[PDB]
């Protein structure tokens, strides 16, 4: 067979230590999911400093904590543009799912609460800036940069699905650079708990799996789809399916054809045409071995999952960092003052925020 | 060619 006995042994015992691992996980986090915590803070708590990032709902922004003096990222959302966007269920999603989850590339919560206008998300400051920012300006990942951080969401993603979660969101724009050069995925806005199928039309076009835009019901695959658009566009730097308009992006994602760049190797290749396959009863994540399929690939042969997970792996890329609440891995945006209505909106719709 | 800025995610259609 491909493995001697020494490795196979090594490999199931593995595998096997995964599952405890995940058992117990599964535990702690059900404790959180069924006693989530909420209001444990308040506005005029923290110093306003600079916009980070921006969403359709508001944005995040750098703040200070006055009595500690810690820096943190607070997301800021408009209760009146939820509600007419129809994300109430996804910001309630959004919350819950992080208070209860925990995994080291995961952001941490620290504080959430809302007042008349608006909710507050308070989550540790992570100061390398985006992936995107980086990925943009280098062009692309060398194979090892970008498995080293693939092997990142991997692991993530073993883990969420473990516990039933569907992340929803893969993409550059969504996942921070540590002082220690590994990642932290934010953004939790459409991820959703899900036993089996889910309906709901949401992502990002150029990330979305085929049966997200055929309307079909689908599953946790959607996410090992996603990763495999992640994975190209890191080591290409532009994604597999790549056009100006949603329309035309959904017409190439369904057609299923995938080209590649030349200096692609050939594990990378058919490791995302098995990510990338538009068959389900076919794509990598999806069938009986699991993740385990994805794990034991040709590409990550080199991979070193447990000295992942416990950030012993020299990281390829460190972000300069010049002190406790330095902004330079963001770039700027336009800034507009907290509004706080006299008058609570929204009330019943939030109630369990 | 295709979209090189941030892209926004999309909540229907
Ligand atoms: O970088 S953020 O501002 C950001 C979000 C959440 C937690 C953060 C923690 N540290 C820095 C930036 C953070 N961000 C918001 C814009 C939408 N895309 C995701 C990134």
């Amino acid at each position: 067979g491909h493995m001697g006995n020494a490795a196979a042994a090594k490999k199931g015992s593995e595998q096997e230590s995964v599952k405890e691992f995940l058992a117990k996980a599964k535990e702690e986090f059900l404790k959180k999911w069924e006693s989530p915590s909420q209001n444990t803070a308040q506005l005029d708590h923290f110093d306003r400093i600079k916009t980070l990032g921006t969403g359709s709902f508001g944005r995040v922004m750098l703040v200070k904590h006055k009595e500690t003096g810690n820096h943190y990222a607070m997301k800021i959302l408009d209760k009146q543009k939820v509600v007419k966007l129809k994300q109430i269920e996804h910001t309630l999603n959004e919350k819950r799912i992080l208070q209860a989850v925990n995994f080291p590339f995961l952001v941490k919560l620290e504080f959430s609460f809302k007042d008349n206008s608006n909710l507050y998300m308070v989550m540790e400051y992570v100061p390398g800036g985006e992936m995107f920012s980086h990925l943009r300006r280098i062009g692309r990942f060398s194979e090892p940069h970008a498995r080293f951080y693939a092997a990142q969401i991997v692991l993530t993603f073993e883990y969420l699905h473990s516990l039933d979660l569907i992340y929803r969101d893969l993409k550059p724009e969504n996942l921070l650079i540590d002082q220690q050069g590994y990642i932290q995925v934010t953004d939790f806005g459409f991820a959703k708990r899900v036993k089996g199928r889910t309906w709901t039309l949401c992502g990002t076009p150029e990330y979305l799996a085929p049966e997200i835009i055929l309307s079909k019901g689908y599953n946790k695959a959607v996410d090992w789809w996603a990763l495999g658009v992640l994975i190209y566009e890191m080591a290409a730097g532009y994604p597999p399916f790549f056009a100006d308009q949603p329309i035309q992006i959904y017409e190439k994602i369904v057609s299923g054809k995938v080209r590649f760049p030349s200096h692609f190797s050939s594990d990378l290749k058919d490791l995302l045409r098995n990510l990338l396959q538009v068959d389900l009863t076919k794509r990598f994540g999806n069938l009986k071995n699991g993740v385990n399929d994805i794990k034991n690939h040709k590409w990550f042969a080199t991979t070193d999952w447990i000295a992942i997970y416990q950030r012993k792996v020299e990281a390829p890329f460190i972000p300069k960092f010049k002190g406790p609440g330095d902004t330079s891995n963001f770039d700027d945006y336009e800034e507009e003052e907290i509004r706080v209505s006299i008058n609570e909106k929204c009330g019943k719709e939030f109630t369990e925020f | 060619a295709g979209r090189t800025g941030r892209r926004q995610a999309i909540h229907d259609i």
